[PDB]
């Protein structure tokens, strides 16, 4: 089995909390989390487990070194959060970013460009096209979002389908935080 | 006891239950099905739209009329289509109606076979070009398979002898993107 | 004209004392129960809370199955299930090409009792690792059907094949696949 | 706005009780009850590992969650399923594949529970270093997930895999990885 | 609850 005994704290870029849960489940069943508005643990689950729910939800009720850690949670958590944060709060890495060819996929267009973009942090990041200049919808639709390579980086791609022509050339236009203006990367065709 | 060629030919027994909930534009119309099965033949069923229990068959003659005798039990599955049907609905929407995935669309010789996999939920249409002209003649198709993934594959084929110069586009519509995909293949 | 249906199927099966309790979505598993490794198993991760509320009293559910097979078994004057012996077939989850990693895909289909021995068979050995499989899962006609996975690497020299034991069945099932 | 996840859990089987601190889904600090040290996830992270203001909450939450184990397990125990997931493994680079410069294969890891694993690395589908530790953590929703990275200079008929051992029951899963769309030279 | 079969 796993049991769990979860908090969280829902706070700000300033530093402030703005919510706070505590939280316990068993086999990944939610049993009983803390109210702030009665001072309590109520029972959140209402099914088999709900006569367990309110066992373990009255042994907690009864012990006054945990009522009162968590009627000041709120507080608490900006304590405990304080010097790391800020720290964190502004932490990022900008997105290095290329544009090559890459195989077509779903399309009869004959020339596929992808952009890569990585190494950024936070994940947050907006890419766009441009052909000479002017904006242009993408081959990619259906929200993508930054994957997280685990150590405190993302990653992620854009494509963009295309008839090459020989004047032309295509822009890609990447918009993260990590960086005070928007990133270009240019293509044109070759050969 | 009976004793011939293979190991354990011992009889089984199999007892099913069901709780069929459908739906009928979005939960406007639901309807529940209660079904019992032994070995291979239902015995019987709750239909919602009829309200009581009802035998299949014969063996299941004395729990239709057993279970209808408790007017309690009628009132609670009567209700079921909100209580559990509805409701069950509810949550999910991960599970219901709101998953799509973009299907994967290859082309290539074999006769032409356009292959279309990967995709969510099962509602898809794969047409056939040459050269800008829709093709019917021809074409024959595996079937939607499910993957038992949460994905689905077809194949849809196009027979002809290719001809130098000749464009082939295979065209896919579904739910997952705006406006319809295409491939093409030339040789 | 239907648009999508949800299906909790349960069975107890005798003299095996197997059983399965389960959901299903326009006939994709969102979640089992089994009575051979009594573990809650949701098919995706998006339905892992789900699955952890709807599953908690299953095992009571399948109790229940069980008693009432013994009460049918015995009025029918023990009349034995037929078995019906499985389609199988084995296809790729995508177009194949060489050194692209894809995935095997066994599908075990229209078969009774739900009892099957399924083993991955690479240049005629039995493969171990990274092999996946479904529970059996229901169908309209009361018959049942299961899934069996195996990513693999295409390549010329390696041959794969998909055996299948079954009551219904004279021998085993040897579904072949290799790279043309 | 932002979240702060401090899970505190155990299970039957090692490791019988951890606890992850993660900051918008990325791992913070990973506890070591061995030495009641907080471990930092990156050496950036490593100066906060002593605030010893979350001890007493720290100590309660640990055990009141082993006595969930040892005392709910036995009346539960056959009475319940088991909650379970099946892992899953992928595996792509850190950096554009661009042939002869260095880079790092990703193992992540997801839907993992409960939490106990083994990841293994191999080229041609032979074992390879391991390149370090994998670290596993909370995310929401009651889960867990764990990535895995393996330093290396990728060349055009690289293949690797990655297995992931479900310690569990010792089920296992695969990810392959072969080189695609290349980036080229200027 | 069980729904239990007539006996
Ligand atoms: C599934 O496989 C198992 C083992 O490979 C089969 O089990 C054996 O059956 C023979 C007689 O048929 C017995 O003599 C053995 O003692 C059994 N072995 C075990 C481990 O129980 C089983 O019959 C197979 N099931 C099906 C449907 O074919």
């Amino acid at each position: 089995f796993v049991a769990h005994v979860e908090s969280t704290c829902l706070l700000d870029d300033a530093g402030t909390p703005k919510d706070f849960t505590y939280c316990i489940s068993f086999n990944k069943d939610l049993l009983t989390c803390w109210d702030p508005e009665e001072n309590k643990m109520a029972p959140s689950e209402f099914g088999v487990l709900n006569s367990l729910a309110n066992v373990l939800s009255q042994h907690l009720n009864q012990k006054d070194t945990l009522m009162q850690r968590l009627r000041n949670g709120l507080q608490n958590c900006a304590t405990h959060t304080q010097p790391f944060w800020g720290s964190l709060t502004d932490r990022t890495r900008p997105p290095s970013v290329q544009v090559a060819k890459t195989t077509p996929f779903n399309t009869r267009e004959p020339v596929m460009l992808a952009c890569y973009v990585w190494g950024f942090y936070p994940a947050e990041v907006t890419i766009t096209w441009r052909k000479n200049g002017k904006l242009v919808m993408p081959h990619s639709s259906a929200h993508k979002t930054a994957q997280p390579n685990g150590d405190w980086t993302y990653q992620t791609l854009s494509h963009l389908a295309l008839t090459p022509s020989y004047g032309d050339t295509y822009t890609c236009v990447v918009e993260h935080i990590g960086a005070p203006e928007p990133i270009l990367r240019d293509w044109t065709p070759g050969l | 006891v009976l004793f011939q060629g293979p190991g354990d030919t011992r009889p089984r027994f199999l007892w099913q239950l069901k709780f069929e909930c459908h739906f009928f534009n979005g939960t406007e119309r639901v309807r529940l099905l209660e079904r019992s099965i032994y070995n291979q033949e239902e015995s019987v069923r709750f239909d919602s739209d009829v309200g009581e229990y009802r035998a299949v068959t014969e063996l299941g003659r004395p729990d239709a009329e057993y279970w209808n005798s408790q007017k309690d039990l009628l009132e609670q599955r009567r209700a079921a289509v909100d209580t559990y049907c509805r409701h069950n609905y509810g949550v999910g929407e991960s599970f219901t109606v709101q998953r799509r995935v973009e299907p994967k669309v290859t082309v290539y010789p074999s006769l032409l076979v356009c292959s279309v996999s990967g995709f969510y939920p099962g509602s898809i249409e794969v047409r056939w070009f040459r050269n800008g002209q829709e093709e019917k003649a021809g074409v024959v198709s595996t079937g939607l398979i499910q993957n038992g993934d949460w994905t689905f594959q077809t194949l849809v084929m196009l027979e002809t002898v290719p001809r130098s110069g000749e464009v082939y586009t295979c065209q896919v519509e579904h739910p997952s993107v705006t406006s319809p995909l295409t491939v093409e293949w030339r040789a | 004209k239907e648009e999508h249906v949800i299906i909790q199927a349960e069975f107890y099966l005798n003299p095996d004392q197997s059983g399965e309790f389960m959901f299903d979505f326009d006939g994709d598993e969102i979640f089992h129960v089994d009575m051979a490794k009594k573990e809650t198993v949701w098919r995706l991760e998006e339905f892992g809370r789900f699955a952890s509320f709807e599953a908690q009293g299953a095992l009571a559910n399948i109790a229940c199955d069980k008693a009432n097979l013994e009460i049918m078994t015995k009025r029918s004057n023990y009349t034995p299930i037929t078995n019906v012996p499985p389609e199988v077939t084995v296809l790729t989850n995508s177009p194949v090409e060489l050194r692209e990693p894809n995935v095997l895909i066994c599908f075990i289909d229209k078969f009774t009792p739900p009892v099957v021995n399924v083993t991955w068979l690479r240049n005629g050995k039995p493969v171990t690792t990274g092999v996946s499989e479904t529970v059996f899962l229901p169908r309209e006609d009361h018959l049942f059907r299961k899934f069996h996975y195996l990513p693999f690497l295409p390549s010329t020299e390696d041959v794969y094949d998909c055996r299948v034991e079954h009551w219904g069945l004279d021998e085993p099932l040897l579904k072949h696949w290799e790279f043309d | 706005n932002h979240t702060f996840l401090h899970t505190v859990y155990c299970q039957d089987g090692s490791p019988s009780v951890g606890l992850s601190e993660a900051y918008d889904e990325d791992q913070l600090f990973f506890f070591d009850f061995s030495q009641n040290t907080r471990v930092p996830r990156l050496p950036e992270f490593a100066d906060w590992a002593q605030e010893q203001g979350d001890a007493p909450a720290i100590l309660f939450d640990k055990e009141f969650c082993e006595w969930m184990i040892q005392q709910i397990g036995p009346k539960l125990d056959g009475k319940i399923p088991v909650s379970r997931g099946f892992p899953i493994a992928e595996v792509f680079t850190l950096k554009p594949l661009e042939f002869g410069k260095p880079n790092t294969l990703v193992c992540f890891v997801s839907n993992l529970f409960p939490p106990m694993l083994t990841v293994n690395w191999q080229h041609h589908s032979v074992p390879v270093e391991g390149f370090g530790p994998t670290f596993v953590s909370a995310v929401d929703g009651l889960s867990f997930q764990a990535f895995s990275y393996l330093d290396f200079t990728p060349e055009p008929s690289d293949i690797f895999s990655c297995i992931v051992t479900h310690e569990i029951d010792r089920y296992t899963a695969i990810a392959y990885w072969v080189p695609r769309n290349a980036l080229p030279s200027l | 609850n069980c729904l239990k079969l007539a006996t």
